[PDB]
């Protein structure tokens, strides 16, 4: 069509996708730190029984 | 044409690769700081032992 | 050494079969498609044309109009024929399946090329390639059939 519709598409979809990247790398970040700390109780937990 | 909306459409993907790769290191750098402390209280937790074993 | 010839000549007739762009036949080989500002986008690679049923330099415009948003696309293009309307249009694989709707949505079916330059180059060269191996195979089978 028209390109009188900037208001939606000159920085719409660049506000979309930088949404999504910025949920997905905070998703991403926010699994890696709970992971993170299972890992760490783990290896605490076996490091114990070991040391046990 | 809309070369402002692509540069600024890259550089914010470039920006938030940039801050996930960062985020998974500092995930990894807790979680080998957690290991780290885990091991030296285990260490710490045998060393208690040995030392009422001493004392036994 | 005649068979071979012949396939030769079949292959550079095929070659040469395609048209070069504004149609289902692209010009990838000698357009501005793969070093035009589509080549790489924020999250995924944009790549579109079309022969439009208005006018030509029509995808160029399109992309400024509301498609923008149906994917996460924007450059500048030089893309025109008046014979057969030619242009370029944006869209991203980051809306791939809004991509291939803004595609689809218009009078010309999905019609995008390889923009990457490494399959940009061996497709320009493949007709090269094929006229060599009919040059070749001229030059070959027509001394050994007249010896």
């Amino acid at each position: 069509l028209t390109p009188n519709q900037v208001n939606d598409e000159l920085n719409k979809m660049q506000a979309f996708i930088r949404k999504e990247a910025e949920e997905k790398a905070k998703e991403i970040q926010l699994k890696a730190d709970q992971e993170y700390e299972i890992e760490k109780t783990n290896i605490v937990r076996n490091e114990t029984n070991n040391i046990d | 044409s809309q070369k402002n909306g692509i540069a600024t459409l890259l550089q914010a993907e470039k920006e938030a690769h940039e801050i996930v790769s960062k985020a998974r290191k500092y995930r990894q750098d807790k979680l080998k700081q957690a290991k780290t402390d885990a091991a030296k209280e285990i260490d710490s937790y045998k060393i208690q032992k040995d030392k009422e074993l001493k004392e036994f | 050494t005649y068979a071979n010839y012949n396939s030769a000549k079949t292959n550079l007739a095929a070659a040469e079969r395609k048209k070069t762009g504004d149609l289902s036949v692209r010009s990838l080989h000698d357009i501005v498609k793969p070093e035009d500002f589509v080549l790489n986008s924020e999250h995924l690679t944009t790549v579109l044309v079309a022969v439009p049923k208005s006018l030509k330099s029509d995808f160029e415009k399109s992309y400024e109009t509301l498609s923008k948003n149906v994917v996460p696309a924007s450059a500048s293009v030089i893309a025109e024929d008046a014979e057969y309307v030619l242009f370029n249009v944006h869209l991203f694989k980051k809306n791939v399946q809004e991509f291939t709707t803004a595609a689809r949505e218009k009078k010309f079916i999905p019609r995008e090329f390889n923009y990457s330059e490494e399959l940009i180059d061996q497709l320009k060269k493949e007709h090269d390639s094929a006229a060599s191996l009919e040059q070749s195979l001229r030059v070959q089978l027509v001394r050994l059939a007249k010896t």
